[PDB]
């Protein structure tokens, strides 16, 4: 069986292809300690008070090979419990990853992983795979990075792709700078977690912000109670869809770049003009920073403000898409037409880490 | 110059059922 590791800018999702869900979900995390000798994932956070945590892709494209490979042998060895040389292996990559970089991950996976057969894949890509489409536009917002990724009959045309530097960690950072203004304690990694999560469960994106604004003003209907462990209730009624509303006003945690509805607007503009008729018409969300309640609703709203009166627009919002990235590698990874297409150890001792284009 | 068509045509009508659980 194949494998396919997803190499997040929060999180690795990996697995087997041929899967419908990754079987390992654990933070892109290596702590050594600074005592005197190696962890990831949830261990890295499991003795986490006596080590230097590290992270080696935060903002999506990766930055440190040791702390890498030492994330992809804890995924291949403990996580995943298999032996490299037995499987291929997909890996996934940020849009608009440097070439020298892929060429490093393909040295990485055969020299030192001893791979059989490998293949980098674009994650925006796959997640328009899992939704069963090989042209449409995605936006891809994770944990550390968001992208507008258009793509063509498979291609994502990189010279449209738009990004946007604020994900979910910013977001759970927002949510934590506005509980911290109005008294609360979260500082701590046990108290962003508590932050995250209330973030994760009570946070919903307007449909439109200052209609929304004046109905938590003027009722308590939209007014939600959480439970710390320390007893403490904490109520939150507007934060719920400020906190989320960053993603469309990057200026609310003082940015200035166009929101999420403009860089896919803006998107679609730098594609060839014959081929928007159809991103408009397959606009695909995925990633978790995606999983908010009307975030779809309003991209539709947003986008068909910008587009010209006559133009069908549809958002699709796959109830998987945390995960759409990771199946998408699993899909493609497990179908006969792709077997041709595994770069094989014959294929890299012959032409270098230079074939991966 | 012949690296599509089959493959589209397996992710478009990939049944995503028939993956394991
Ligand atoms: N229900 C939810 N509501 C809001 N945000 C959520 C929800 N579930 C997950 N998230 C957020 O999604 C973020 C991570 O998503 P994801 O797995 O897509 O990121 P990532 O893949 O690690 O980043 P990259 O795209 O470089 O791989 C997390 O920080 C999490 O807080
Ligand atoms: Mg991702």
């Amino acid at each position: 069986t194949a494998l396919v590791c997803d190499n997040g800018s929060g999180l690795v999702k990996a697995g087997f292809a041929g899967d419908d869900a990754p079987r390992a979900v654990f933070p892109s995390i290596v702590g050594r300690p600074r005592h005197q000798d190696s962890y990831v994932g949830d261990e890295a956070q499991s003795k986490r008070g006596i080590l230097t945590l590290k992270y080696p892709i935060e903002h999506g494209i990766i930055t440190n090979w040791d702390d890498m490979e030492k994330i992809w042998h804890h995924t291949f060895y403990n996580e995943l419990r298999v032996a490299p040389e037995e499987h291929p292996t997909l890996l996934t990559e940020a849009p608009l990853n440097p070439k020298a970089n892929r060429e490093k991950m393909t040295q990485i996976m055969f020299e030192t992983f001893n791979v059989p057969a490998m293949y980098v894949a674009i994650q925006a890509v796959l997640s328009l795979y899992a939704s069963g489409r090989t042209t449409g536009i995605v936006l891809d917002s994770g944990d550390g990075v968001t992208h507008n990724v258009p793509i063509y009959e498979g291609y994502a045309l990189p010279h449209a792709i738009m990004r946007l530097d604020l994900a979910g960690r910013d977001l759970t950072d927002y949510l934590m700078k506005i509980l911290t203004e109005r008294g609360y304690s979260f500082v701590t990694t046990a108290e962003r977690e508590i932050v995250r999560d209330i973030k994760e469960k009570l946070c919903y994106v307007a449909l439109d912000f200052e209609n929304e604004m004046a109905t938590a003003a003027s009722s308590s209907s939209l007014e939600k109670s959480y439970e710390l462990p320390d007893g403490q209730v904490i109520t939150i009624g507007n934060e719920r869809f400020r906190c989320p509303e960053t993603l469309f006003q990057p200026s609310f945690i003082g940015m200035e770049s166009a929101g999420i509805h403009e860089t896919t607007y803006n998107s679609i503009m730098k594609c060839d003009i014959d081929i928007r008729k159809d991103l408009y018409a397959n606009n695909v969300m995925s990633g978790g920073t995606t999983m908010y309640p009307g975030i779809a609703d309003r991209m539709q709203k947003e986008i068909t403000a910008l587009a010209p009166s006559t133009m069908k627009i549809k958002i699709i919002a796959p109830p998987e898409r945390k995960y759409s990235v990771w199946i998408g590698g699993s899909i493609l990874a497990s179908l006969s037409t792709f077997q041709q297409m595994w770069i094989t150890k014959q294929e890299y001792d012959e032409a270098g880490p230079s074939i991966v284009h | 110059p012949k690296v599509a068509e089959n493959l589209k045509s397996q992710l478009e009508g990939f049944n995503q059922d028939k993956l394991k659980k």
